[PDB]
């Protein structure tokens, strides 16, 4: 029935998740139809519902509008009650509100834009291992991004030419250096080795420089078992931040090592590779916001965010990723006020094509509070990968520096690199390629 | 071609990979910090970096904190204060390294550490 | 084309295949969304090793009948590339990044070749249609 | 049914197991005969043949030729289907192939002298716990046969005494000492107070030079649980590597241990005590080459390999060892092509009766890729064991000097060795007693 | 008889056993590399000695890596090029022991590494 699951009057209780669906409708499937549909087909005759109030359990749109996004498309509010979620699982979550309604044959497409987290629930989730702030604090590390880059390439190294890359670019400035979303463990590369030798280049640039070095170790594994096993090495070498594949792990994983990370001490960098195959489409899928409040529930210390080089839906989610408390703008794709009642917040991650040029936008865009992971943009450095750290370290703290005396980055961005250029020949030597 | 040094630039983290600054270029990132409502103050060590002696369990390391120099300076709003300060550290303690760092009553944190001087 | 693409590449039977649906953007040629697709989907410190001998390749391309601006590109991975055991590694490494790579409009992975060499490193169903009866 | 069983026109399949015996049919037993038999008693009437289809679990004999070894002899290809082994499982491949038909009565002698192991086998293994690529690594030794000594006498001396001789020989220049094959654990010296004492040399040893060193500990035990408590014990110790006699401890045994040594980092060496009472023999029993590649799949770093003062027969099982392809080539042994895909290469151990003068032979015969380890050759120098260990370190870095300038070892090795003796008083000293 | 030194004597794995090389005799270590197709490179370092400072475990050890040189000479047919790098980088760093490595695009790996110059 349309006004069992429709109830355009509802007003929502400070305990429901909220959900905000782009629904395409069928040709001839009324709006009111589609919404009651969605809420109904993602929720809850047979006698046994005489044994209980299927009025309770019921998820309902309580709103339905046309939108802007194109032909037959419309944003459809659903409430779904607290009792329907298991306590602390982002998968029990995702089942119960996208598990089944995505192939209705009266819609022709769907996308969940967001969901609202209500405190009730999202104070049954350790959340982040660590935070923003704990993060800062552990590495003593503080007034800007954070930097750091990806191996090159891929695969084909031995463990000890991997640690060898390492080395070089964390002592050149970098804080940290990070294995391919791919680099689990594989016949050119075996995990414990790839371990061993990262922890040395850990040490060595550290010792070196003076400052706290990272690596992200990547755990993700076939098996939890595995999983474990990973980060327990990382945990005996004393390392600060191990990384997760959260959406190819799954959330079951990735809490599980999220709640290690917590026990342990230990960072957690979060990559999210294969989020595109649901991310991509407007017309149809999970848009990343979901995913990303899906992160910081699960758990999270660091998350990919995207690059900058659209900007207002990538900030949107930044907020909702960061902030404790973030106000409804849909301009920013954010359908819903979210509190996060003090959880702590996740670190962004830009990467992506970024370079030394990219350096005042990137630290105008994200602010402080961010990671910028670079990947040619070091390595691919004419005089190296310490120098091209050194580059890159040199080019963001140009920024800063003239960003807090109060410059606008914006507009005197390629000046003050071309200034910084001038008493560094790293960076000159980097701008000249770039 | 040049290669990174590997003696001699140690660092302190922001602001460390950047010339020495000036009197001038101290004052404005001072000025930044009360502009932003936060609360300087300085740190010194003669030991200038981080080390693992107690322990290498993850997050664990020694030579994080400094020595305060006196208290947060609560209330400032004239940058030439802090200076005079650590003219004041410098001179107590010329073999001693001094950091500039920040606190926010609001995100109720350390936000800042940048260097200030650093020993002969 | 490029590296990438190498139409007359002979699928070795260790290799996991992948059949994708590929829409190109506007004035990118089905060749070069091939190339794109694998180079995407794969690949001074390359001196150290064989680009070749880790590089995804997409050897066949060919349109969707009665679609639009629809193809079907063929690639094919080393066995060297993927964990034992561990289907994360394998969605992670064919799928975790293309599907957002610009030069497309869309793209959807509609089969994948699993070899014998690395399905034998599988536990697999923990009884299947046979033990269950 | 000669022909149920002997199939001369079969086509193997990528994934069967191929084997190569070595045939002495009894007076009256035709060769084809014979073939049949072999595949038919090292494989596959009762009414519940009828419930399956023993054609697809059946071996064949696809081919046999007489050979040119001796009297009535022929070399029969017998395939086995993929299915009928257990995954990762040694033991059941020498079960299910040579498990029951060298005692045929219709067979006067039966030798195994190769295995095809498919890549759809093999992959199910292990392998190595760390191989050649990562061992040079990890010990950070590259550009020369390691060199390595065996402690003597065997017998009779006391821990303290054992760990004297082993710190002397490797402050001389050898990268390794070794553990006697028969030194496990007896009443003149227990294992642990051994693994104490060479643990002492170990580091006194590296310390004093700045080069890795390292030790066989062997493990070798009576059971299980005694073999994984010495091998615990020395992971303890932080050294890097550990012994193992996998023929006289077994298959199953040593599987267990290569898996400790991958999750624990140990590098493992094989020593192959008992093999000659299989692999002596031309006419009976199993060619070392099998026991090598067992051993590869079973999982190994070093691997003993024989003396070189028949070549090409022992060239050719290196090759299968080290090699990540192997062309078929019946002249050095090789009855099948052998495809490793990428499961890492074992390092051979020379060992036997080798001194100073052999050095430009075994570095030319051998490559960098081996260990040469001596026994007498470097105990038995007139001034030591320190000055013993260094004269074989001059002899073969002479060796290696004289070889990467383009000069032939073959034919200049006695002046390269003449040559070094003008600087070093040490090789001096021992080319004049052997 | 002799006795074999314990002080004064220490070494870096291959060829550190042989007498000083001469500038022809490691040219021809050079060409070796140049000839068998693969990339020579410089390591330098203050501390020339393998050590156990963060961990102990099998298999780790500190002071295995040095500090590169510039970059792999890819595509190098003049061996005299390498002994070039190799005198500016003792001009640079009098004080600190130099080594060449080679690596394999082939093997995908480093199979070479020789002490080329130690400082007084
Ligand atoms: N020397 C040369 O030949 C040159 C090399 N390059 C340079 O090399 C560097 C490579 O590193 P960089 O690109 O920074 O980062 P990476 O290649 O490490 O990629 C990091 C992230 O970028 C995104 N990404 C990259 N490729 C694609 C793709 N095909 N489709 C979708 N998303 C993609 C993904 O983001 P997410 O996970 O968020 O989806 C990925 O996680 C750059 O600086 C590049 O300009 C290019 C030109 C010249
Ligand atoms: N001072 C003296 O009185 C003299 C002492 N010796 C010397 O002492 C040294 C002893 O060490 P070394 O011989 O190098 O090595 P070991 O005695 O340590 O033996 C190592 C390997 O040699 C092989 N081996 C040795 N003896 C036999 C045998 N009886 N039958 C079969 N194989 C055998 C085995 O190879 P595998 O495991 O591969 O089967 C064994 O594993 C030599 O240099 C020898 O010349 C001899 C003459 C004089
Ligand atoms: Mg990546
Ligand atoms: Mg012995």
């Amino acid at each position: 029935y349309k006004l069992t699951y429709y109830t355009p009057e509802y007003e929502t209780k400070d305990t429901d998740i909220l959900a905000a669906f782009r629904v395409t409708p069928q040709p001839g499937v009324p709006p009111e139809e589609a919404g009651a549909a969605v809420a109904a087909e993602s929720s809850t005759t047979v006698w046994t519902d005489g044994l209980t109030s299927l009025d309770r359990y019921k998820g309902r749109c309580y709103h339905i509008e046309p939108v802007v996004g194109e032909d037959n498309q419309y944003i459809a509010y659903v409430a779904y009650p607290l009792d329907l979620f298991e306590e602390g699982s982002v998968t029990n979550m995702f089942t119960s509100i996208v598990g089944n309604v995505f192939g209705f044959k009266a819609l022709r497409a769907l996308r969940l834009e967001d969901l609202r987290i209500p405190p009730t629930y999202s104070k049954t989730f350790q959340g982040p291992p660590h935070g923003i702030q704990v993060e800062r604090d552990k590495l003593n590390k503080y007034g800007r991004p954070l930097l750091g880059c990806t191996i090159k390439p891929k695969l084909g190294l031995s463990a000890k030419n991997y640690g060898r890359a390492c080395y070089e670019c964390l002592r050149g400035g970098l804080d940290f250096t990070k294995d391919d979303e791919n680099v689990n463990s594989q016949p050119f590369m075996r995990w414990r080795d790839r371990f061993v030798f990262c922890a040395e280049a850990i040490y060595k640039s550290q010792a070196e420089t003076g400052e706290i070095k990272g690596h992200y170790l990547n755990a993700t594994a076939g098996t939890c078992e595995e999983m474990i096993k990973r980060a327990v090495f990382a945990r005996e070498l004393g390392v600060p931040i191990v990384m997760h594949d959260y959406l190819t792990g799954g959330f079951t994983a990735n809490t599980s090592l999220a709640h290690y990370c917590r026990d342990n001490g230990l960072l957690l960098h979060i990559h999210r590779a294969m989020h595109a195959v649901i991310d991509r489409q407007k017309n149809h899928g999970m848009h990343f916001r979901v995913l990303a409040k899906a992160l910081r529930m699960s758990g999270g210390d660091h998350i990919h965010a995207g690059t900058v080089v659209e900007r207002e839906m990538t900030l949107g989610f930044v907020d909702l990723l960061r902030d404790d408390f973030i106000e409804k703008d849909r301009a920013r794709g954010i359908f819903f006020t979210q509190d996060w009642v003090s959880m702590p917040g996740v670190i962004p991650v830009a990467s992506g094509g970024i370079h030394v040029w990219h350096m005042p936008a990137l630290t105008e865009i994200f602010g402080d509070d961010s990671v910028l992971q670079f990947g040619g943009g070091t390595l691919g450095h004419p005089w190296g990968n310490a120098p091209g750290a050194a580059a890159n370290r040199v080019a963001l703290e140009a920024c800063v520096q003239a960003r807090n005396e109060g410059r606008d980055l914006a507009r005197e961005g390629n000046e003050i690199i071309r200034s910084a250029c001038k008493w560094s020949p790293e960076l000159a030597a980097a701008c000249e390629i770039w | 071609m040049q290669v990174w040094p590997i003696e001699g630039i140690k660092k302190f983290e922001t602001l460390s990979y950047l010339p020495p600054l000036t009197v001038e270029d101290l004052l404005k990132q001072i000025e930044y910090l009360l502009r932003s409502k936060w609360v300087p103050c300085l740190e010194f060590s003669k030991v200038g970096f981080v080390y693992r002696e107690n322990h290498r369990s993850p997050g664990y390391y020694d030579g994080r904190y400094w020595t305060m120099w006196k208290l947060p300076m609560f209330g400032c709003t004239d940058a030439t204060q802090v200076l005079k300060e650590l003219e004041e550290a410098k001179k107590a303690y010329p073999d001693a390294f001094v950091r500039i760092i920040g606190f926010d009553n609001v995100r109720q944190v350390q936000c800042i550490s940048f260097i200030a001087y650093k020993p002969p």
